């Protein structure tokens, strides 16, 4: 499944990197994140 | 060491169960608030998607603190874009609810902060699927959460949109649409 290391983050989105970013999130980013 | 991914609000699931010796208000079960990505999932992956709960039965997903009625002061000045579906499958049903869910929690909408909720109908005739706004004077927040669910929705020519206010459903218990898109 998807691994936490390659999930990509748009600029200014919110990233365990960038905890400033808007916390807005794609359906495709949500879904990638169903699995741990 | 694995961080979660915070959401832009905490949300709350509800579940409705039709039950005449209760009041509709505590027909209401507040099931779990989640804040992050992670933890909705959590939520989601174990419950009984809207194509299996019982008929009668609603989910609603609102920002916490708010309640999925029209008495909640966030509500009472609001209305609902209303998705009656065509009687399609299962899964087109699912699918459908959890792409609304995954809007609301996402926060897809420029006008996000006039999102209170959505609502999900499991009825014997027909479902329904509802997202709930703030405000329904603010034409401009509700044109482009309406437009917006369109397009982050597919397309369907056989379901529309009706955006009803809730002061006016509350009066008729048969109902009029303020929009169409
Ligand atoms: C959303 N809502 C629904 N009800 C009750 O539930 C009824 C509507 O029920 P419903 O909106 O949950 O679905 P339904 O598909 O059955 O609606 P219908 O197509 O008009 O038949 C109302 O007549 C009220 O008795 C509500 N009652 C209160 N007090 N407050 C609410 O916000 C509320």
């Amino acid at each position: 499944g998807p691994h936490m290391s390659i999930i990509n983050y748009n600029e200014g989105q919110w990233s365990p990197n960038n905890p400033s970013g808007k916390k807005q999130y794609d359906r495709e980013q949500l879904l990638q994140l169903r699995e741990v | 060491p694995h961080m979660k991914h915070p959401l832009m609000n905490v949300w709350t699931l509800w579940y409705l169960e039709n039950d005449r010796s209760k009041s509709w208000e505590d027909m209401q079960n507040e099931i779990t608030s989640f804040d992050t990505v992670e933890d909705f999932w959590s939520l989601y992956n174990h419950i009984k998607p809207p194509s299996e709960i019982k008929l009668g039965s609603d989910y609603s997903l609102f920002k916490k603190n708010i309640r999925p009625m029209w008495e909640d002061a966030a509500n009472k000045q609001g209305g609902r874009w209303v998705i009656t579906l065509n009687k399609s499958s299962k899964t087109d049903l699912d699918n459908l609810w959890l792409d609304v869910l995954l809007c609301l929690i996402g926060e897809a909408f420029d006008h996000s902060d006039q999102i209170c909720g959505a609502v999900i109908n499991i009825r014997g005739k027909s479902n329904k699927i509802s997202i709930w706004t703030a405000d329904g004077n603010n034409e401009e927040a509700a044109l482009e959460i309406g437009h917006k669910l369109r397009d982050a929705l597919r397309l369907g020519r056989n379901n529309s949109l009706q955006y009803q206010l809730h002061k006016d459903t509350m009066v008729k218990q048969n109902v009029k649409s303020i929009y169409t898109l």
